[PDB]
């Protein structure tokens, strides 16, 4: 159920990313999920076009859902617990280089940090979100 | 103009919406270009005991410092040559000797004039000779080649203890060559451009030779460009009379900006070396690197500023860099009985490489303001270079001396008229080789 | 939760004892005026002396105004007073050479220094005393403090100058009679079996005495060793006039 | 310090921040020394800074040229070469072999000259050194606006760059004394 919420919420972005994907990298969608996403995209566009956009002046009948629909917010804060030791992780407060510094993640510890910095560790299986 | 064009574009769109002088290494016939710096190029600066990365406390030496510098150079290279020739000991210069005895010292002149075969003196070390001096007769030597400031070892007769009859002269010896890494093996044939100021005719600040060189760089797309000062010549007429309407430093920054923005499309990497003729920059040899700030991130990855002199590793190939006119300075001061085929510039280059220094001449030539402590710390070789770049007002050349490819590009202008620059090809020899061959395979000198 | 993220070492306190040479650089006008303003201060201490009695509140109130006006170190501040402290340190080293020109001038500036030190030691809060006595070589360990009330009775019976309250607020600790030398040889106060029941001001007297000894040795060194440094001496006549 | 005027070619001489004295004080950069010329040196401070660079480089070069002269008045030998045979009073001269050599233009001399160059364009210091408030007010209100002070400051900075490159008293060396 949770994966399906995220597909319905961000449909143009997941579709375009899968269309762009290079060979050998894993997909974010199973084949059935991709089928469902394609159906959802077509259905939504058709509804808006039939209800209002065909009546607009000729210069305004096109709209871009890729621009209208928001994007996933990777700067979200999360709690985590680490399963393998990691070293030289860079933390950036603010965005002035004079405040950058590095830390090390010891085995079995728990931390609160921005999702964007740790994203490869979650995909690799080094950490757990709690 | 442009703002109105963009306004009209917006208006039209909104309205319509509702409707060769010298060659070396068989360079000829081969095509001459680079990969625009796009290959596995790498640039690294070397120095011993350290590299000249920034400015120093100039203008404040004392004579014991100068004495110490000269003494240390005498004793260091004398110890190296003692071990090389397996000499047992050095006799003091003040000690009388009826039979020949071996002596360590430095060549000098008895007076402020140019050295000649009658004005020669030998000045000793502190360890064995207490810094004493002795006049020399060279006529009993079968051959010789000498200049002031040169550290030498001699064997001779000294019956008075106060005048030396030289019977044998021990030659100076260069350092070992560099040993390039595996990173210096993961690269392919590359092209290096060499040019030296003034980048102007000495009557006009119009920088026409600079634009010609920029066009050359864009046309050939070299991999590296080594650019030696003066970028704003103190001997230029408008500079000397101080008539220019902008500060010298701002004009120099404009010059660097012109090179960098003009050549950015080439991709070529840029190396900048100063000269004492750079009016805006420090007048003291060794000079620290220039100071500059207009670089974008691409330019920061492609542009590097270095000292005068400097030792640069280009893909593992060591380039010795000095804009100084040491060729003219030593040509005015070297003496010899080498009446055979040993060419004048060959002897000068051999002296540069054997004395292991980018300015072994002492006292220095009349324009060379030398800081001797910085010269001792920075102006000595870390290794024998593969390529020795040494511009001069004297005529351009290329020569293979002791295994080092010595290049004189001349200057980019002969005062009020156009001059010359140079181009080099690098390709490391095969790793199966039992002995070093030159990694520089071809060189040419070209007019601007 | 537990979170994650230079000149302090030079002068952790406003007090300083000139053990370490500041191995750095100076400007000509800088060392000149750093010393000369303190010459004015040396005269000013005794001008205040001829104005009224030494060390009173009138002295205290005027003296701190001199320091605020003259930008040298203070009753110790928590912000960057380390700059005034290093200025004080550097300028002290500079002051060694001017009035070494005569022993009477040496003694004159030494005397105003002792007056200034006595003032500073008079100002001290308790925390300053507690941390400086431990952070300095001036340790002077206390022994068996619970006995002080038996000496609250005995000293009070035995002393004209001391009193029961002084036992606590001029907090009493045990050290030998010799550290209270003027008090044993004058036989002024309760000392027993060679031991003195001592407040801070006796250790201040010892601080002043060893300061004088070390400073006198330094002044002898100033008279002897200095000639290599004497490439310039143009200020010395203006300083001795 | 000397420099030619770009407008009329006369060589102007500078010895202070000011020309004149007393109530007749004026900026040394205010007007050209040619009485028939309208030109103001505050309009060619760039050329003056350029000439200042050349002259300071000449004096630095003079220091580094290596000229030495003997102390003994019967010898007076002049040389560019430092003999390594030192003695209790420095390098022993090869002409007399009885007295030592000394520089013709020393580091202290060059430092003094660089300070002088800095001083003659240090308008803020010169204005503070005036002995009456009337002179300070007159010179500030009539001539030394922030623009004029910035011009003088550019010339001061031109000298200060060489001072910053020079070897500023080393505090550590004073402990070579006591």
């Amino acid at each position: 159920r949770c994966r399906l919420m995220k597909i319905e919420k961000f449909f143009p972005h997941v579709l375009e990313k899968e269309k762009t994907r290079p060979e050998g990298e894993p997909s974010s969608l199973s084949p059935e999920e991709l089928a469902f996403a394609r159906e959802f995209m077509a259905n939504t566009e058709s509804y808006l076009k039939n209800v209002a956009l065909k009546h607009m002046p000729p210069n305004l009948q096109k709209v871009d859902l890729f621009r209208a629909v928001p994007k996933p917010d990777l700067d979200s804060y999360v709690f985590l617990r680490v399963r393998e030791r990691q070293e030289n992780i860079l933390v950036e407060p603010d965005t002035d280089e004079q405040r950058d510094y590095v830390i090390d993640l010891e085995k079995g510890s728990q931390h609160l940090i921005r999702y964007k910095t740790i994203a490869p560790l979650v995909a690799s299986g080094a950490v757990q979100l709690i | 103009i442009q703002e109105l064009i963009e306004v009209e574009e917006e208006e039209e769109i909104l309205l319509n919406s509702y409707t060769v002088v010298t060659s070396f290494g068989l360079a000829q016939g081969v095509s001459w270009s680079g990969r625009g710096g796009a290959g596995n190029i790498s640039l690294k600066v070397l120095g011993c005991p350290e590299a000249l990365t920034g400015s120093y406390k100039s203008m404040f030496q004392k004579l014991p410092d100068i004495r110490e510098v000269l003494t240390c150079k005498i004793e260091e290279l004398g110890s190296e040559l003692k071990e090389h020739y397996k000499i047992e000991a050095f006799t003091p210069l003040l000690a009388p000797a009826q039979e020949p005895v071996t002596l360590l010292g430095q060549i000098g002149c008895d007076s402020n004039g140019k050295l000649n075969n009658k004005s020669v003196i030998l000045e000793g070390d502190r360890e064995h000779s207490s810094g004493a001096q002795i006049p020399v007769d060279l006529s009993e030597l079968k051959e010789y080649s000498l200049f002031p400031g040169q550290v030498v070892i001699m064997e001779g007769i000294n019956t008075t203890g106060r005048k030396l009859v030289a019977t044998k002269l021990y030659e100076g010896v260069p350092l070992p060559f560099y040993q390039p890494t595996e990173e210096d093996a993961d690269f392919e044939q590359s092209m290096v451009l060499v040019a030296c100021g003034p980048y102007t005719t000495s009557d006009s600040i119009t920088y026409d030779p600079l634009l010609d060189l920029i066009a050359v760089i864009n046309h050939d797309r070299p991999d590296v460009c080594i650019l030696f000062g003066p970028f704003l010549d103190a001997k230029h007429e408008q500079v000397e009379n101080c008539l220019l309407t902008s500060p010298f430093e701002d004009i120099f920054k404009q010059c660097l900006r012109t090179i960098i923005e003009g050549t950015r499309s080439s991709g070529s990497h840029l190396v900048f070396v100063p000269s004492l003729r750079d009016v805006h920059h420090e007048p003291v040899y060794p000079q620290p690197p220039f100071s500059y700030s207009d670089l974008s991130r691409e330019d920061k990855k492609q542009v590097q500023f270095v000292s005068e002199p400097c030792s640069l590793s280009i893909n593992g190939v060591i380039f010795g860099l000095t804009s100084t006119d040491l060729l003219f300075h030593l040509g005015a001061e070297e003496i010899s009985s080498s009446s055979g085929t040993s060419d004048r510039f060959s002897r000068i280059l051999k002296h540069i490489l054997t004395q292991r220094s980018y300015y072994p001449l002492y006292p220095p030539q009349e324009d060379m303001a030398i800081d001797y402590e910085s010269f001792y710390v920075y102006a000595q070789l870390p290794v024998t270079p593969d390529v020795l770049i040494i511009p001069s007002e004297l005529r351009y050349f290329v020569k293979d001396v002791l295994g080092c490819v010595c290049v004189n590009p001349g200057r980019l202008t002969k005062g009020q008229v156009g001059g010359t620059f140079a181009r080099l090809y690098l390709r490391r020899p095969a790793a199966d080789g039992a002995e070093r061959q030159s990694p520089c395979i071809a060189v040419q000198v070209v007019r601007i | 939760m537990e979170f994650s993220g230079q000149r302090n070492a030079s002068y952790p306190h406003c007090l300083q004892f000139y053990l370490q040479p500041p191995s750095e650089n100076i400007s000509l006008i800088e060392f000149e005026n750093l010393a000369i303003d303190r010459v004015k201060l040396l005269k000013s201490v005794e001008n205040l002396g001829v104005s009224y009695v030494k060390g009173t509140e009138q002295y205290q109130s005027k003296l701190e105004s001199e320091l605020r006006k003259l930008k040298f170190s203070y009753r110790e501040n928590l912000e960057d007073e380390y700059e005034p402290r290093r200025r004080d340190h550097i300028s002290h080293f500079i002051l060694r050479l001017a009035y070494c020109q005569s022993e009477e001038l040496r003694r004159w500036f030494i005397q105003q220094e002792m007056d200034l030190l006595r003032f500073r030691f008079s100002i001290l809060p308790k925390d300053k005393i507690q941390d400086f006595l431990k952070d300095s070589q001036l340790q002077f360990e206390a022994i068996s403090d619970e006995e002080k009330t038996l000496r609250e009775q005995e000293i009070v019976a035995s002393s004209p100058s001391l009193s029961g309250l002084k036992l606590g607020f001029e907090s009493i600790y045990k050290i030998p009679f010799a550290d209270a030398l003027d008090l044993f040889r004058g036989r002024k106060v309760y000392l027993e079996d060679g031991f003195a029941y001592v407040p801070l001001k006796d250790i201040v007297a010892i601080i002043l005495n060893e300061f004088r000894a070390k400073l006198s040795k330094a002044l002898a060194l100033t008279a002897r060793s200095l000639p290599a440094v004497q490439s310039d001496e143009r200020l010395q006549p203006l300083l001795n006039h | 310090f000397k420099c030619p005027c770009p407008t009329c070619g006369t060589e102007n001489i500078y010895d202070n921040v000011f020309d004149g004295s007393g109530t007749d004080m004026e900026p040394s950069l205010y007007r050209c020394s040619n009485i028939d010329c309208k030109a103001s040196p505050l309009t060619f401070t760039v050329q003056l800074s350029n000439k200042l660079i050349m002259d300071i480089r000449r004096f630095i070069k003079k220091y580094y040229d290596g000229w030495l002269i003997c102390e003994e008045p019967t010898c007076r030998n002049r040389t560019r070469h430092l003999p390594l045979q030192f003695s209790r009073t420095g390098p022993l001269c090869p002409a007399c072999m009885k007295a030592t050599l000394q520089p013709e233009y020393s580091d202290k001399s060059l430092y003094t000259q660089l300070c002088f160059y800095r001083y003659i364009f240090d308008a803020e210091c010169a204005l503070e050194k005036l002995t009456t408030d009337h002179e300070k007010d007159k010179l500030k209100k009539q001539f030394f606006t922030p623009k004029v002070l910035q011009d003088y400051r550019k010339l001061k900075n031109t000298a200060e760059q060489f001072l910053s490159r020079s070897g500023e008293v080393n505090l550590s060396k004073l402990f070579a004394g006591c």
